């Protein structure tokens, strides 16, 4: 059969589903994983991971650091940093979202100060000359 | 008197009001996005505490420097604040 | 009101307190729009100083007892100037504002604050 595999990072998960084969680079031994396997834990090399479904296809995820826990029915990786990817060449892709969120971080200021600080600055600016001439009879 | 300037001041204030309304709506969207963002971090810590507990219950023979407590001489403190203000007095009461 | 008449010290203190009140008066509008916390710390000091000054100006009078009942105060100028120098020295920036209201001298302010 197959068994649940959960590719989770601190920010979020990456992949989930029930699978029957896995390839992983442990701190020590390289490991192949199959459902029902004896429970095990170990540290993982910062390399790519291959996981094989029963549909004749095998996924790839590129991981940098992290730990692997396995149970005979659930397996997961706590990813230091992982990306659904074939190779570190896909680093050209993670920076895309990185700079996207960077641009958003620029945008939040580019609006916040520009909108709030400015308009609110002109608001109370010249009001005094009005409040002083309220009861003017001439 | 210069009444037209007064009317202009009124119009500027109206515009500022609409801009504040936009501020509020954008803040609401950001609130919902971040509120979503919180929940995604659960399973990591959940499973990881689970396995750490499994470890310590499997190995109570020793402890970790982060598991131990000796008398305190000095402390370190970590505070998180915005890059820009205007968001209530969260920094204020935090500092207090 | 020149230092050549009231004495240099008196003129200096008067100028200083006047400038503080002036500053606060300009500042007063912004807090109507923004929170007072959005101001610099010195600004908050200024606000509190001026407000307590205002409180201190309230002087009971021996005619006003008909309205309320309390006796008046004939404060000698020396006590006034000493109290204001100490206030603008900030020696009392830990005192509730109400300790300054409708009181006599600075000593009475301290007595009130302790009675608080």
């Amino acid at each position: 059969a197959t068994m649940q595999c959960d590719v989770v990072s601190v920010k979020e998960s990456i992949y989930s589903g029930a699978v029957t084969m896995l390839i992983a680079k442990g701190a020590g031994g390289e490991l192949g994983i199959l459902p029902g396997h004896a429970p095990l834990v170990t540290l993982l090399q910062p390399g790519p991971i291959r996981v094989l479904l029963e549909n004749g296809t095998e996924e790839i995820v590129y991981v940098s650091g992290g730990v692997l826990e396995v149970q005979p029915h659930v397996v997961t990786v706590l990813a230091d940093t992982a990306i659904r990817a074939d190779n570190l060449d896909e680093a050209a892709i993670l920076e895309a979202r990185k700079n996207a969120e960077q641009l958003l971080a620029n945008q939040k200021s580019d609006l916040d100060s520009a909108a709030a600080l400015a308009a609110l600055a002109e608001t109370a600016a010249q009001l005094e000359t009005i409040r002083k001439i309220k009861n003017r009879a001439q | 008197a210069n009444l037209k300037e007064i009317r202009a001041k009124v119009a500027s204030i109206k515009s500022t009001q609409k801009i504040t309304r936009a501020m509020q709506m954008v803040a609401a969207s950001k609130m919902r996005r971040a509120q979503e963002r919180m929940a995604q971090g659960r399973p990591y810590a959940d499973n990881m505490r689970r396995v750490i507990a499994h470890l310590v219950q499997a190995n109570p023979e020793y402890k970790h420097r982060y598991m131990v407590d000796r008398p305190v001489k000095r402390v370190g403190y970590i505070i998180v604040s915005s890059d820009r203000g205007l968001a209530g007095g969260l920094n204020i009461n935090l500092f207090k | 009101l020149d230092p050549l008449v009231v004495g240099q010290e008196h003129y200096e203190i008067a100028r200083a307190v006047q400038n503080v009140l002036q500053r606060y008066k300009e500042l007063k509008d912004i807090i109507a729009i923004l929170g007072m916390d959005e101001l610099a710390e010195e600004d908050k000091l200024v606000v509190y100083r001026a407000r307590k000054i205002q409180r201190f100006f309230s002087q009971p009078f021996h005619v006003a007892e008909v309205f309320t009942g309390a006796p008046g105060k004939l404060v000698p100028l020396k006590e006034t100037i000493r109290g204001f120098k100490g206030l603008l020295a900030g020696e009392y920036d830990h005192i509730p504002e109400q300790a300054f209201y409708m009181v006599g001298g600075i000593d009475e302010v301290i007595a009130k604050a302790e009675k608080l």
